[PDB]
RNA sequence: CCUCCU
RNA sequence: CCGAAGGUGGGACAGAUGAUUGGGGUGAAGUCGUAACAAGGUAGCCGUAUCGGAAGGUGCGGCUGG
RNA sequence: GGUACCUAACCAGAAAGCCACGGCUAACUACGUGCCAGCAGCCGCGGUAAUACGUAGGUGGCAAGCGUUGUCCGGAAUUAUUGGGCGUAAAGGGCUCGCAGGCGGUUUCUUAAGUCUGAUGUGAAAGCCCCCGGCUCAACCGGGGAGGGUCAUUGGAAACUGGG
RNA sequence: GGAGAGUUUGAUCCUGGCUCAGGACGAACGCUGGCGGCGUGCCUAAUACAUGCAAGUCGAGCGGACAGAUGGGAGCUUGCUCCCUGAUGUUAGCGGCGGACGGGUGAGUAACACGUGGGUAACCUGCCUGUAAGACUGGGAUAACUCCGGGAAACCGGGGCUAAUACCGGAUGGUUGUUUGAACCGCAUGGUUCAAACAUAAAAGGUGGCUUCGGCUACCACUUACAGAUGGACCCGCGGCGCAUUAGCUAGUUGGUGAGGUAACGGCUCACCAAGGCGACGAUGCGUAGCCGACCUGAGAGGGUGAUCGGCCACACUGGGACUGAGACACGGCCCAGACUCCUACGGGAGGCAGCAGUAGGGAAUCUUCCGCAAUGGACGAAAGUCUGACGGAGCAACGCCG
RNA sequence: UAAGGAACUCGGCAAAAUGACCCCGUAACUUCGGGAGAAGGGGUGCUCUGUUAGGGUGCAAGCCCGAGAGAGCCGCAGUGA
């Protein structure tokens, strides 16, 4: 449940390391977006030298929360953060390396090349 | 037997206090390299008194040993002069 | 590894470090046994652990594990401890 | 009071 | 137990860059005066103070390289 | 590698160059520009007769190259120990008191750290070099020396410097 | 064994800078370009790397497949088949040695790192070659091969086996330790030599030939002592960078005592004591740097450089750790972490061009994805030989020097 | 009080958070006092060793105060309110 001021840890070596929520994309009073959905967002903390710079505004779209997300089985995932993975319009992420794993959620939603890049995918 | 001596030094005792221990001061005349003044060199030692017996002003000689401690690496032979005071 | 006789001795120097360790333990062990001895105030038991403890010593400089001067050393600290218990 | 440039 | 990497923190140092700003250098023929060089038309210069578009002026003490 | 080298023709045919020419440093005239265009290591050339610019014809070194830029040493007794200075050229501290340091009258005795000196050991090979030889000399390889040390160790000398 | 010249002025002497003639180079760029012979060729990004190749060997350790067929057998279309295990051959797999060299690069390092200095009484020292004892007697396991289960897989875990020159038991062993004394002494810590006891500690056989089939040999080769030698380790005097617009630094710090560790001496590590040590002769910090043989220049003093070639050192994608051993705390190993490359049907694996070539990028700029071990040197082996981008050659480039 | 965490609002108003003791450590700037509880960190229960070392009182016996250690034990949490 990731809203308008949510941060979000990045899980890629983009260069952000912390994204401010600026927007939930996808609808026009929409206030909350979870895993696999995309979010406008400011770049608050950059690693030094790395190719998203602070202060961009740039789509990420959300691999982890706390909250999690439930499966048609009736179980559900949770993980410790929220996360997320700066994108291009495509869904391609910006960076080369995905940290941490992501949901398989994200398979669902068409995100291939970031779950092919992620360490596991629960 | 016939062994090659190590080298030795002589000079004034300027440290005491550490027990088992002195610092020796071999004070000499090296001429300075391009200007060739005789120029009043001092090079300070580390030697071993285990009785406890020199004092300030003794002109003693020394001999390398084995490294006895970190610093330490020659022995008290002998106390040659024995000033006072 | 990528070369054929590295593969053969990554392969066999885990398999010499297992034997290898268990003789240096065995040697500690009986070591062991020798300085437990010093606290009982036994000294018939501290002979038959340094003859055991010496053999277990000995074995591991024949394998190539402990150096002579290593060996040397231990044997001597023993040997003073039981002496100084009499 | 001042006296263009080479 | 020690322990690399990592994390957090407050300092230290070095470089780059910054609205703007300060003098400096340089630049055939710009403007203002004429301070210095002659007793340079109020001898000049040194330290200091103060004042003035600008060279500079004036005070005090000093120097002769008047 | 059927490559070096030999023979033998076709035969000196295939094998000349680049840079420089005010002065330093041995080496000039037409024309076209007209403070323009351009040149320049330094001094400096060009404003309508340019021996230093654009072109055109013309000549000393070293030898398929030599020009240009970059770096280092020299020249530079131009950081001066060798080997420089400070009245006016740059340079005497505004003047003391003084710690450390540097330096210290004469004699004599003694010492021997400095000073000097003999002897012994090492300072690879290559390179550069002394005799230098060999490979046809060479653009090259061997041996015996030498240098190489504010160096040990030891025995003297003792004037001088230092210590009593 | 040492040369000057131009340029401040109207002219002068002086002071003073500037400039020039010389030599040197890993050069680059122009323009131009014939050949030959020696030499030299990433100085930038210790940047990242596609591809190939750079360390493998020993069947006279090895059971085993898979071959061999000297011969007998072989049903019999003489066409093809075969049944035995020929001498012995090919040698995945096991075992040994090497892989710690050779090759590369100079990142770090202002340090006993280096260049000239000791103990060898503080050490180590396999291989090699000597002089000095032996391989005697116990077995038990385990690869391969097979059986089973995995892995799409990559790779791998169980089960029964089999061998070995793999491993372990025990006697007696000069080594080693302990103790009992001596002898003899140094440079204090001591050292060297000898004798007994107690304790411990050895090996391995595979080939060819002869066996009187009791055995005895011999090259190779396993194991033990005193040697020599070789290659490492520590310690020390003295040397060789800039900045004071860097003046205080240090708290395992300085010494002691004890314990442990180490091949080894030692705050080397720790415990418990003190309060030291260093520094204006420049500590500490910052900057820069591999050091040296040498090289360039110069009359020399000096100054600069430390590509190519030789030695010491350090490092091996970044960082940590130990294992194996005579010897790395590993240059083409591993373990772990990190950033990058690859594979993975996602669970997991694989690798490090500062090896030769080459590529991209950076840059003013620096080669061939070449042939051969014939030579020289290695490693392995008794040898034949194999492997060797070490090395020899060749390609390229007026980049030198010179024919 | 899920997730979020000033998006609320004129304004973080209100609330939450911080809070004890001991220890380490602490910048700019400065009137050289300060700044300073700057900041930022660590420890904290119980048991045994243990009527610890050491201290107060006392002739002693005893009573009282009491570090710092080492070894353990338990919990989600030890200035457990
Ligand atoms: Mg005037
Ligand atoms: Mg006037
Ligand atoms: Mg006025
Ligand atoms: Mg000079
Ligand atoms: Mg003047
Ligand atoms: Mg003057
Ligand atoms: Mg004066
Ligand atoms: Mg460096
Ligand atoms: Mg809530
Ligand atoms: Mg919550
Ligand atoms: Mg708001
Ligand atoms: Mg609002
Ligand atoms: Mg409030």
């Amino acid at each position: 449940m990731i809203q308008q001021e949510t941060r979000l840890k990045v899980a890629d070596n983009s260069g952000a390391r912390e994204v401010l929520t600026i927007k939930v994309l996808g609808g026009s009073g929409r206030k909350t977006a979870n895993i696999g959905d995309v979010i406008v967002c400011t770049v608050k903390q950059a690693t030094p030298g790395g190719v998203v710079k602070k202060g961009e505004v740039v789509k990420a779209v959300i691999v982890r929360t706390k909250s999690g997300a439930r499966r048609s089985d009736g179980s559900y995932i949770s993980f410790d953060e929220n996360a997320c993975v700066i994108i291009r319009d495509d869904k391609s992420p910006r960076g080369t390396r995905i940290f941490g794993p992501v949901a398989r959620e994200l398979r669902e939603n068409n995100f291939m090349k970031i779950v092919s890049l992620a360490p596991e995918v629960i | 037997s016939e062994r090659n001596q190590r080298k030795v030094y002589q000079g004034r005792v300027v440290s005491d206090k550490m027990d088992k221990t002195i610092t020796v001061v071999v004070e000499t005349y090296k001429k300075h390299t391009l200007y060739g003044k005789r120029v009043k060199y001092s090079k300070k030692f580390k030697a071993h008194d285990e009785n406890n017996q020199a004092k300030i002003g003794d002109i003693v000689k020394i001999m390398e040993t084995r490294p006895l401690s970190a610093t330490k690496r020659f022995r008290l032979v002998e106390v040659v002069e024995e000033a006072v005071i | 590894p990528n070369i054929k006789s590295a593969i053969k001795r990554t392969k066999t120097n885990n398999e010499r470090r297992v034997h290898n360790a268990t003789i240096k333990s065995a040697m500690r062990t009986a070591i062991k046994q020798v300085e437990a001895s010093v606290a009982n105030n036994e000294a018939d038991k501290a002979k038959t652990a340094l003859t055991e403890a010496a053999k277990r010593i000995d074995k591991a400089v024949k394998t190539g594990l402990v150096h002579k001067n290593t060996a040397a050393r231990y044997k001597s600290r023993l040997a003073k401890k039981v002496n100084g218990l009499s």
